[PDB]
């Protein structure tokens, strides 16, 4: 809530998608728990749901 | 004696260090008084 | 956290912060000697 | 399928700009960068730029900005390539290159055919053809030709089997010269650079 700062963003579908799928790109969907201010979770253990 | 604190902080993926080193006499440890630590490291890991 | 310690010739030489600490999540790692130290974030296998 | 071809050969002194295109099919030619890349004889490749069909946004190397301009056309699926003040050191094998489905937009995935453009004061000097103890094979001679595109062929392509061409040799001077045999016939050298074609029968 305290972000100082900016924050940039532009269209890609020119560089980031392919017609065939840009499947390279990945988001986590399922979690026990939200996510701090700036942290990160790369871990891929299948979620109970 | 040569007595070393330190303190360990994790806030919003920023891990912050604090150190100070204050000898003491051989009486006993953690003796009263005050010495303010100073933060030396400052580096974020994202991590919990 | 806050630490503490008073041991001669500094027999202590760094620590270590994690949340699962069996390589299922980044984890970080400190260690200090006499010449460098090397603090570094990764997905260790800690020993027991 | 799709297939990706570019245009002929040429052959034009310093300062005429030429042009060459390049034609594709097989796919939407609106969503996969498409560029060209550079090859010097004798050198490695050097690439120049890229562009996307889909829009008027392109991108070129640093040391491609205002030495060759790309363009293309989305109605036709055509690109083009133009060029301003030629110069001796601008005589260079291009090849074209897409997108395609293997990785990502800037990885190029795969090539044309190549297009030779060959720049010098040489004015395309015509060639000349001669015939060449056999007993047995027969072969011509091709000399006092500049450009080096020269396709000798032999009975009009009739004659595939038993045919081998050697490599030319630079004259001291400075015309190139090439012989072709045959395994046994008339050959037919084709002059492509300057549209003479020759025929001679052995």
């Amino acid at each position: 809530d305290d972000f100082t700062g900016c924050v940039i963003a532009w269209n890609s579908n020119k560089l980031d998608s392919k017609p065939s799928g840009n499947y390279n790109y990945l988001y986590r969907l399922f979690r026990k728990s939200k996510l701090k201010p700036f942290e990160r979770d790369i871990s891929t253990e299948i979620y109970q749901a | 004696k040569n007595l070393r604190e330190f303190v360990f902080k994790n806030i919003d993926g920023y891990f912050k260090i604090y150190s100070k080193h204050t000898p003491i006499n051989l009486e006993r440890d953690l003796p009263q008084g005050f010495s303010a630590l100073e933060p030396l490291v400052d580096l974020p890991i994202g991590i919990n | 956290v806050y630490f503490a310690s008073t041991e001669k010739s500094n027999i202590i030489r760094g620590w270590i912060f994690g949340t699962t600490l069996d390589s299922k999540t980044q984890s970080l790692l400190i260690v200090n000697n006499a010449t460098n130290v090397v603090i570094k974030v990764c997905e260790f296998q800690f020993c027991n | 399928q799709m297939q990706l071809v570019q245009s002929g050969a040429e052959v034009k002194k310093p300062g005429e700009s030429l042009k060459i295109s390049c034609k594709g099919s097989g796919y939407t030619f609106s969503y996969y960068w498409i560029g060209w890349v550079r090859q010097m004889p004798g050198k490695g490749l050097e690439w120049m730029g890229i562009i996307y069909p889909g829009d008027s946004d392109t991108r070129y190397s640093p040391s491609f900005q205002g030495q060759v301009t790309i363009s293309a056309d989305k109605s036709i699926s055509t690109a083009y390539l133009h060029w301003s003040s030629l110069k001796a050191s601008d005589t260079a094998m291009y090849y074209c290159a897409r997108q395609g489905d293997l990785g990502d937009w800037i990885l190029l995935g795969y090539w044309g055919q190549g297009t030779l453009v060959t720049v010098s004061s040489a004015s395309t000097k015509g060639p000349s053809v001669f015939p060449l103890k056999s007993t047995a094979a027969l072969g011509c001679l091709v000399k006092d030709y500049f450009p080096e595109p020269v396709t000798v062929s032999w009975n009009s392509g009739a004659l595939t089997s038993g045919v081998h061409t050697f490599p030319a040799v630079l004259q001291s001077s400075g015309l190139y010269s090439l012989s072709s045999v045959v395994t046994v016939y008339i050959c037919n050298v084709n002059h492509k650079p300057s549209n003479t074609k020759v025929d001679k029968k052995v």
